[PDB]
RNA sequence: CGCGACCUCAGAUCAGACGUGGCGACCCGCUGAAUUUAAGCAUAUUAGUCAGCGGAGGAGAAGAAACUAACCAGGAUUCCCUCAGUAACGGCGAGUGAACAGGGAAGAGCCCAGCGCCGAAUCCCCGCCCCGCGGCGGGGCGCGGGACAUGUGGCGUACGGAA
RNA sequence: UAAGGCUAAAUACCGGCACGAGACCGAUAGUCAACAAGUACCGUAAGGGAAAGUUGAAAAGAACUUUGAAGAGAGAGUUCA
RNA sequence: ACCCACCCGACCCGUCUUGAAACACGGACCAAGGAGUCUAACACGUGCGCGAGUCGGGGGCUCGCACGAAAGCCGCCGUGG
RNA sequence: UGGAGCCGCCGCAGGUGCAGAUCUUGGUGGUAGUAGCAAAUAUUCAAACGAGAACUUUGAAGGCCGAAGUGGAGAAGGGUUCCAUGUGAACAGCAGUUGAACAUGGGUCAGUCGGUCCUGAGAGAUGGGCGAGCGCCGUUCCGAAGGGACGGGCGAUGGCCUC
RNA sequence: CGACUCUUAGCGGUGGAUCACUCGGCUCGUGCGUCGAUGAAGAACGCAGCUAGCUGCGAGAAUUAAUGUGAAUUGCAGGACACAUUGAUCAUCGACACUUCGAACGCACUUGCGGCCCCGGGUUCCUCCCGGGGCUACGCCUGUCUGAGCGUCGCU
């Protein structure tokens, strides 16, 4: 259960406060988890999908292996745009479909000073929490 | 155009109008 | 339900002499709600028959005796297993019903 | 002759625009308004009219004082202090 | 006194209030003065009035006023109270000793009204039903 | 020219010279059915106007 | 009436500017629910008693 | 390209005046180009000229009223954009020290009569 | 044939400040009916009620007895329960209708005028030095002004006070 | 011990800001207003005052051929539909 | 149970009324909404606990309230009805 | 058919069952392809545009309003209805190639034309008076209601300190 | 067989009831409890590259600056930034700015007419004209200046 009565655990206010997030709020809901290799390398669960990341698709009719750079995070819709994830008009011309980034693993990060700085603050709270637990 | 008001009330039945007249 | 729901048109009724039943009607307008029906339980809008009160009697007080009547009854028959199965409890693997365990 | 050709004959007006509501109720002869009282120092306001309170009570316009009145005071009415820069 | 300010006669209704000569205005007139005073100066305070003198078609009243924003009444401890903005319009609210009369506040059996706030506040508890949650 | 509602003659005569350093004959004004001010700027016959349309910028 | 006053003409100004039809671009937004306008007035329905 | 905020904060007032009158002229030929057409590389400059102008006007106003604080800052009479401005009963308060204004009376009956600490039951 | 003081009353785009208006759920001061009931209705009732007017505050008002009681006496005010639908009012009809005491929540006490004693010992504004000056405060330097004996400040207020 | 004055706490809050909860209602219900709602509209004015939710998981919103001037169709296509 | 055929019966429902099929009234048809509720005072009957006693009102003590604005308890267990 | 929640039992609770109320809202029939598209004399032929001509346009003929007009311009009022181009989804109670409809644009230029200035009938401030109060009465009435100028005198800066 | 009429079923139309969803109400409870002449509430008018309405904003006009955050906005074009750089967008907002009416403040409310100083064009203050900047509302409080009085007095 939840304790703190400031919680908000209301239906329509959390899907209020879903549907309505502002955009550095839909950053934080639009992040998905890493591959084995990259939380073992840096203990971190999940981050935030970023222009260029590079993604194996893991749920949908575009189910498969193939690792595909992001085209671009489209935040209104809760979605990316993904580099193979397109399909074919009636006109010929592909159009990127997109994918809920839930259902989406990371690759390959794209790393910046920002990055690596958010990393290693997640992998020092992880390591406090750690030691608290242990 | 705007929703059309309620036909008014014609005071076409009384004492002034003679066209039809119960016993009095 | 609010006192206001219902009430905040002013609805004066068309009385006799035309073809509409004798109801609160909306004064005036060129508007779709303009002679239409108001103040009453069978009109779309307004207000219901018995608008529900805060002051409802919601609250039910027990004698104290009774409580503690109810409570020995209950924990009474917390034991004998054949109103606990009869409730609804897997009990088939449980070595004694007045399952008393350490302090640790 | 007190329908058709009464309204026909209707050409000069009353009531204009006034310039503090903003409506059509400023009379032209009177000089008063009948919406707000404009010559009247005070809002014209009544307690039989609910529904014209709330036409304009003062959760209804721009709020352009009010609202950052409200944030400055969730804020804590502080003045003259900057953030610490980079 | 006070006459009733309607029309001609036309009082309408029961004649239980048709009188609009003999009837008496509930507060007093030195209140009436520091009324009129606060009202002429909403700027100064009224801290209390007295009688000067009389006519047969005139009080006389002297109000004394206060003022909240100089600093010989600002900085001095005893009446920094008058500043304070809870005592903004005494004369309106009937806080003076003119206007405080007219209220029928006091102690013991004579008032048995204002036995909480006012008049007001001992009707409304008088006239209020307290329905509990176990009743 | 279209110019805002709150100006002189004197003012669009004077704009038009400390702007583009011509002198002008006259001012003459009106206001569109749209809010804006428009302002025939006569200018002087020593002048041209098509050659400071071009500096302008319109054709 | 060709007589007008400066606040009236202003208005005036203000209505014509209203009365203009939605752009075909606003209907390919994302959270669109406006078909048409619901506000087209023309000059003799609504009449602008002044 | 970008007309920042840091680098305006250290320029001289006339230099920023002659930067703002080049923008303007910018700005204007912006419109003229916005009438006569042009093209959507020209249409979507105006929005960051006028931005430009803002941060240009904004960096000259905080300049300006810092230089106005300085020279108020010490007198007894400042101006009343200079004046803090928090509510009005609360700018008509008391002074902080009006408050913390004791009578003679009052400052004896704490002086002799304080309240001690003490606890019972011992 | 004028000058100088006081007293009353003016004029200032004089130096420095205050108020106007809004919201108005809660609160205070007024004003204030009629529906309805009495199987009619006129006192009564609805009702100090709706409407109307002004005034603030985060609460307002009240408040430390010209009190309750008649007892082995209690002890500011406010609010809850009970007193109590009681005492009492009422074409004694319809109906209206408290309070004391008691059990709790909270609990906080005080200041003036007068009586008097201290050399006005008191207060406001402007010039200069020192402190931070973004709810303009403290100390000193001024035969620098003003208020004030038609009374400012200290002691002192009914529980007594002063020498 | 009246004809002078101050004072928090226990108290009230259908206005406002930030919140939480529901044996409540579920688009003729619940606020007039789930939606561009005190909006369109009506009255000279004071005032009166609506109707109106749902494509799909994703527009992938029917390319192209053919009759008709076109609205409209017949094929073909998308979609589990 | 769908339709048709035959024999006998068979006037259109609700209401006011002594009396309605009525030349008495409401009524084209269909979908949705729609009318004996809630508080207080009583009276009687019934169910339960205790019993010349009964009840805890109000308040206070325990949990920081998910479940809770629940529950448990009171030299207040009787001030008071 | 449908595409995402639902039911049985023990108990609790209610905004719990419709055929009517000249019931409220919404929708649809018979009437009924019916009444009607009949006030102010009147249209006809050929051509252009088009897929389409009784209504558009052009030419010709015959008519009407008959200078107190079915003409040319203003005021109140309307606010873009004015003009060009394109369309014929909806409207112009038949149609339309047309429109005051729709969609893009464009159009109103003043020392001399008016407002602006004055005052009339009147309205409305200050003083004053009244009023619990918002405010009300009144425009010379219980007013210190002028902020101007000529000639002269003193003092001062600005411009070749002569003027 | 006909046409027409009645009933039933299959299908197709008018219509939007039922059901299921709900960024919405209603009620209860908690913390705060803050408007304004330093210009409130409200209203009018403008502001987007393409912009009608809503929402947001004020000639710096779909927002400015600072801080936090860290690669977008989006319906389509466009251009910035190198996201190894105070740095796109969002939020906070404490700095700046905030047209006109409005208690509304020079007088009235047509955006008409003014008065007093200063500056820039005119000019080299010498008067016109134009533009810009600061004042000019009422009542009242302390003090200053100018005063009035056959109101009360001292010298002549
Ligand atoms: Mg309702
Ligand atoms: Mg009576
Ligand atoms: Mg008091
Ligand atoms: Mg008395
Ligand atoms: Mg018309
Ligand atoms: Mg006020
Ligand atoms: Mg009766
Ligand atoms: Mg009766
Ligand atoms: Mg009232
Ligand atoms: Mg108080
Ligand atoms: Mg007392
Ligand atoms: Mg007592
Ligand atoms: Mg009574
Ligand atoms: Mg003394
Ligand atoms: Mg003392
Ligand atoms: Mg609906
Ligand atoms: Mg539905
Ligand atoms: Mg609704
Ligand atoms: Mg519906
Ligand atoms: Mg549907
Ligand atoms: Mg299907
Ligand atoms: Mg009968
Ligand atoms: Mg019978
Ligand atoms: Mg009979
Ligand atoms: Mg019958
Ligand atoms: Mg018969
Ligand atoms: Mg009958
Ligand atoms: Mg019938
Ligand atoms: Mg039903
Ligand atoms: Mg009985
Ligand atoms: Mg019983
Ligand atoms: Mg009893
Ligand atoms: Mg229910
Ligand atoms: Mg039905
Ligand atoms: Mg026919
Ligand atoms: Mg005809
Ligand atoms: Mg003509
Ligand atoms: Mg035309
Ligand atoms: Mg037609
Ligand atoms: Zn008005």
């Amino acid at each position: 259960m939840k304790f703190n009565p400031f919680v908000t655990s209301d239906r329509s206010k959390n899907r209020k406060r879903h549907f309505n997030a502002p955009s550095h709020i839909r950053r934080k809901i639009m992040s998905s988890p890493l591959s084995k290799e990259l939380r073992q390398k840096y203990n971190v669960r999940s981050m935030p999908i970023r222009k260029d990341d590079e993604v194996q698709v893991v749920r949908g009719h575009y189910k498969g292996q193939q690792i595909g750079k992001v085209v671009q995070v489209y935040r209104k819709k809760y979605v990316i745009y993904i580099e193979r994830v397109q399909r074919e008009k009636a006109n010929g011309t592909t159009v990127h479909v997109g994918i809920h980034p839930s259902k989406v693993v990371i690759t390959r990060l794209k790393l910046d000073k920002d990055r690596k700085k958010i990393l290693e603050r997640k992998a020092k709270s992880r390591q406090v929490g750690k030691e608290k637990g242990k | 155009d705007p929703v059309p008001y309620q036909p008014p009330f014609l005071c076409q039945w009384g004492r002034h109008q003679p066209a039809w007249k119960p016993l009095m | 339900v609010s006192e206001l729901a219902g009430h905040q048109t002013s609805a004066e009724s068309w009385g006799t002499g035309r073809a509409v039943a004798r109801i609160p009607r909306v004064r005036g307008g060129g508007t779709h709600r303009s002679g239409q029906g108001a103040f009453g339980n069978m009109c779309r809008g307004g207000r219901m028959f018995a608008p529900t009160k805060t002051w409802r009697r919601w609250h039910r007080r027990v004698n104290t005796t009774q409580k503690r009547y109810a409570i020995c009854s209950a924990l009474a028959a917390s034991a004998l297993p054949a109103l606990v199965m009869s409730k609804g409890h897997r009990i088939e693997e449980v070595p004694e019903l007045p399952l008393v365990v350490e302090d640790k | 002759t007190k329908g058709t050709s009464s309204f026909g004959k209707r050409r000069n007006k009353t009531h204009t625009l006034c310039r503090r509501c903003g409506s059509k109720a400023y009379h032209l002869q009177k000089s008063t308004c009948g919406k707000c009282g404009y010559p009247a120092k005070r809002k014209r306001k009544y307690n039989w009219s609910a529904k014209a309170k709330r036409r304009n009570t003062t959760g209804t316009g721009r709020m352009r004082h009010l609202k950052i009145v409200y944030r400055r005071f969730r804020h804590g009415f502080r003045e003259g202090t900057t953030p610490k820069p980079k | 006194g006070r006459k009733r300010p309607v029309p001609k006669g036309a009082t309408y209704g029961k004649p239980v209030h048709h009188g609009v000569n003999q009837l008496k205005f509930a507060r007093s007139l030195q209140s009436v003065a520091e009324e009129r005073a606060g009202r002429h100066c909403g700027a100064l305070r009224v801290l209390n009035s007295y009688w000067v003198g009389e006519d047969s078609t005139y009080k006389f009243f002297e109000v004394i006023l206060i003022d909240p924003f100089h600093k010989a009444i600002r900085r001095n401890p005893d009446t920094q109270w008058i500043t304070k903005p809870v005592h903004k319009h005494r004369e309106m609210r009937g806080l003076t000793s003119a206007g405080r009369k007219s209220r029928g506040l006091g102690k013991g059996h004579k008032f048995h009204h204002t036995i909480g706030g006012s008049r007001r506040a001992a009707w409304r508890r008088r006239n209020t039903l307290q329905l509990h949650r176990y009743r | 020219f279209i110019v805002d509602v709150k100006a002189n003659k004197h003012q669009i005569k004077q704009a038009v010279k400390k702007l583009y350093d011509i002198d002008v004959a006259k001012v003459n004004t009106l206001i569109r059915p749209d809010g804006e001010k428009k302002a025939y700027v006569r200018l002087a016959p020593d002048y041209d106007a098509l050659d400071v349309a071009n500096k302008i910028g319109i054709i | 009436s060709s007589h007008k006053t400066f606040r009236i003409k202003r208005f005036l100004a203000k209505k014509q500017k209203q009365n203009r039809p939605i752009p075909q671009w606003i209907r390919m937004k994302t959270g669109n629910k406006i078909r048409y306008n619901s506000k087209r007035r023309h000059w003799r329905r609504t009449k602008l008693g002044l | 390209a970008k007309i920042k905020a840091r680098d305006l904060r250290g320029k001289k007032k006339e230099e920023l005046l002659k930067q703002l009158d080049d923008l303007k002229v910018e700005l204007s030929q912006l419109r003229v180009a916005k009438v006569t057409g042009g093209a959507a590389s020209k249409l979507s400059k105006i929005r960051v000229v006028r931005k430009s102008i803002a941060r240009v006007l904004t960096v000259i106003n905080q300049t300006q009223k810092e230089n106005l604080r300085k020279f108020y800052k010490g007198k007894k009479y400042k101006p009343l954009d200079l004046r803090p401005k928090k509510t009005r009963a609360m700018r008509r308060r008391l002074n902080k020290h009006e408050e913390s204004l004791k009578t003679k009376k009052q400052q004896r009956k704490e002086r002799l009569y304080p309240l001690r600490k003490y606890a019972v039951k011992a």
